[PDB]
């Protein structure tokens, strides 16, 4: 069916990368960063999604919010008309998930329409620029696909010095 | 949890959206607004006013949290006092 | 001709003079740093001095003893017309929107200038936010609305059109 | 003979640039940014380290880690992978050190392996892009190499300027 | 799954795949090194493998023995994927364009792919003109077609009602 | 008063810019490069302009070309809707004059309305970035405007040079 | 002894990259593109080479032409006024050597000097961009000493696959 | 030179507008079309089409060079074999 | 319509130098140039097509033609197909 | 509004080091400091600012704050004013 | 000021067991270092634990500077008991 | 194949007469040089020429090499006297 959900969509590289976390972490901010950089905005602050097939979800923007960004202290912005047609798609399936979780010192999953979509956090903390970081976690989440799992290689090449250091 | 008969001859829109939210921010809390079945971040402007509250609506608003009430009691508060609805 | 000192940094984003202000370790000077990166220009870091053109324009410039100047926090002063070439400075500029960085805390404006209202608006200081891409977008947005395109005002109309109609 | 140091060895403008600082910091993910500007990566996190001339220190990355880039939340990712051979380096010889401090309340070195290694301390603080400013920091030292100081020459000015009879 | 091949070039410019054929020596190659370079994704250099996927698409690929490679006359062959990483190439993608490059003379179409008719444009090579970037904005426009933005119809509307309008 | 002129008018770092040149020597493919490098595009072909002051001209697009691009193959763009409003502009006074001349081996000034409007001929040749140059040369006339003539203090060097190799 | 050359000299990469071919060729305007792309201009039109290793070569432009760039329409531009520190270095050893042929219907090298220096030689043809093919040049170039050659890994994939038994 | 009576119906519009700059372009001579005092290049159809030549109008055609005639025989073939005016 | 067959003798097969020459012929003419083996068919103008199909030992390419040149496009490849030992 | 004024005796002026001095000296407060010279006046947390002023030997400046710390910042002032021997 | 341990978990000192011990240090203000056949790097930082390749029988030294010194170490060796990798 | 002249003009080989030296030069398809104190360099770009800086009293050396090679020369001679620069 058609449930709404709180975060940002946007397509980057081709992917559908929905950004989640707490109002105030700058999910719009780091959007807009994102659309200068290339990408596409989906949906802003409300995604409505709906099941595709027991593989797939979709995401979209209502209507009423359609092209638009809300960031604090300038308001409303339509990326549409400051960017042009290059920043902005009706809708895309999701494939990541990552959420902006706030840093304190003290594989993953999230289901939407009991469909497991992959999730990874990143911490928001000071010096570090998101739109970089998620940028890459698109970037990385499609090397895997093709077949570069930067992780998995390493774990190999590890062992592989671990056992030889046996002497 | 806390529901409400929105008045507003104008409906939950620009300036009482802006006023809801800002309240409900105060609070370390959850808090949603919930609409014919969709449901927003009321701590987030653009999803209110996404769901185009209009007069005669009949909402609802939740919290999860400590916070919980004082945020629900507060937003009540906030519905009346800017003369939203009850 | 009556000239006055203020404190911020004065770039020209997209053709706009855009003054920024705050409290000094707000970054002020790192931020116009990477503007001019993006490829805008340099007016004046620091001290901007001021003065009326006439009942509605404020010019500012920088004291010729900091032109093309920038004071970063570690790095010292280092000199944009040096490591950017003249497509990163000019002399001055009419001044034509106020960015104050308000370092953010949990718990239309206009601004006087010599007697001539400049518009100002607020972004708050706070980690995850990329200053820059903000106040560049500030000025496009800006820019954008002297064109004729209010993203807001025709935002709040679709507004009143979706609650009349949700009103059945 | 090698000694390990902790820190992100980039290649900046040619100019080798250790970036050092406590563990938290980020200087994995702006060493990211700084490949994605064009620079190249040549160690992270374990910067191999061994003196050569009597001025002249290099760095390289432990066989295991090179090319790889470890970033919170991420994990680890290859830059040669994701980027291509402009993004990484063999090895090079260390100019300056950049030590990314966080922000609390002139000329200045510091020996790596006995020989004096120029350093710049710059605050980790809300709203700065630390990669933009080491970038500049790079940019600005060679700048000086090619004999533009900004700063002798603005207190060279400044003293003009002081120089008020009025 | 019946395969034939095909000459030219096929990129992924803005998620669209599009497929740049013309007479060998007119630069198909280069001007995909630099649409790569610009950030687009290269599929297929030289030989385009392509097999009908139904009634209305056509998928390409390169064959193994070509994968990731361009041939550049004086440079020789180069690894994209090399030189460039994983956001440089793709393993394969529907065509939905074809931009034929024919070289400039002084003196909607739509062309047929195993019974499947996928729209073309050509353009004229010629001095001057920097044919990566008119390719890359005939994907663009393409695209924003799609999107319901089509800038001819819209003029020749207005041309109309202007018309109309001096005739009195 | 309100005459109409052949070529491309853009703004390029401020400057107005009016590139003229024969048909056919791709006047709008460069312009379409030169919006995407971040200039802006004030008419396409047809160019309205009208005398401001006596020392300034001004131009724009008659209405009905205003935010179009014809490029030959691809027919009529709208950059406004491919790029947004940081592509265009309503008008902008004219500051240099670029005119391309087809090469083949076998100051300056030209006058709009009895102002004279400083002028340069680059040559179309294969090889050559059109947009580059002329997007230097505009980089250049405001360098000049700033007091930095590359040209000047070159020829004073090498005077110095030759009244020096007299020995 | 210094010997004076026709081209162009840049920095590509780290590549000292001399850029050379018939006046009229372009050579200055492609050097133009190429500053802005991010790359260090040496010398243009003049390159004033000496000999200095067995197998290194150095180039630099006299004094009198330092910074600048003639471009046929515009006059002379000095990029280092126009671009910044970020544009120009005082010099560079020669690596590679693009000769720019006026297009007509492996391995090779020229000596500067009693010095073979690689060459390529690549066609100017309307539609080329010429700054983009020196650049990628230079930058497959520098590939090829990482470890990384294209041709001699296709052609040994070309050996594998005719390998039909069939 | 040349002068014309326009007769098409639909004015001087996209199809029209496109022939005859094909045509006109055939020739090494410039060629100039005006309508009410604007003078647009006849080589470049943006510029013609920006006219909005309409039924009525009376618009001029003249061209300069060596082409100039052979020029303007074609124009005018063009604008009676297209029936445009004459 | 003009078309030759050949067998390969290369023993080596068409590798890089063999394609080259075979292309560098196949330039000379303004007539169309197809070589085809195996079912697949590329344009023997650009060498990339002719080393990816890998050509081996054995193997019966036809070249074909179309238009002025066609008959003589096809004299100069098969002497090429002879001068360099290429097969048949 | 709590003010003080100076005579500097520097013969070197307010140059580079003794410009430092100062505004970190007005940095511990967060009363707001101002410093005036020859009519303008400029943030004297900020040392471009202070430096841009070029104050040199016998010039008079005004020290002026606001705030909590407003009397606590001049006095702090006042003492590195007399500490690094810069004027009265 | 430090402390010493020999690996006895078969696999090394590999992925894992590393994120524990390094998670751990973390949380101290102490810096902590890690050392294996005289090579030193930071207990804090990943990379450079796993880049060590300790394998089983590894004599390792973790040594801390700093406030929480002591309670760091304790913590460590807690980790490195609790976790199974050595003594 | 060559020619020699000493530069006769006072102010010597600057900007103007070189870019009516070389302008002429290029209109030969031979590809001609300029010689001054031992350095040399391609008469057909203005950079070079102008960077030799030729003074008054000057011995130069233009060289020309290809088809048209003579018609350059005499072209390039004219110049040198139809433009008082030299002999
Ligand atoms: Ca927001
Ligand atoms: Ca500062
Ligand atoms: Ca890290
Ligand atoms: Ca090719
Ligand atoms: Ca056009
Ligand atoms: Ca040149």
């Amino acid at each position: 069916e058609r449930r709404s959900m709180h975060g940002v969509l946007v397509d980057i590289y081709g992917l559908g990368v929905l950004i989640t976390g707490d109002s105030g972490v700058g999910k719009s901010e780091t959007a807009l960063e994102l659309v200068q950089r290339g990408h596409r905005l989906i949906a802003d602050d409300r995604v409505d999604v709906y099941q595709q097939d027991e593989q797939t979800i979709v995401g979209a923007a209502p209507p009423i919010l359609s092209h638009l960004l809300e960031i604090r202290g300038l308001g409303i912005i339509d990326v549409m008309n400051l960017f042009g047609a290059g920043a902005v798609r009706e809708d895309t399936t999701i494939s990541l998930i990552v959420h902006l979780e706030n840093w304190t010192p003290d594989e993953q999953t999230q289901l939407i329409f009991d469909v497991p979509v992959p999730k990874i956090t990143v911490p928001v903390k000071v010096g570090r620029n998101l739109a970089i970081i998620i940028e890459v976690a698109a970037m990385n989440f499609r090397a895997k696909s093709m077949g570069y799992d930067a992780t998995k290689t390493f774990e190999k090449n590890l062992n592989h010095l671990i056992e030889h250091n046996e002497e | 949890q806390k529901t409400f008969k929105v008045t507003a001859d104008s409906g939950i829109h620009a300036r009482p959206a802006t006023v809801l939210v800002q309240t409900a921010s105060k609070y370390d809390a959850d808090v949603n607004l919930e609409y014919n079945g969709k449901t927003v971040n009321l701590k987030s402007i653009m999803g209110v006013m996404s769901l185009g509250i209009a007069k005669g609506a009949e909402i609802t608003i939740s919290a999860s949290g400590a916070d919980e009430n004082d945020a629900l009691n507060a937003l009540e508060e906030t519905m009346k006092s800017e003369r939203l609805g009850e």
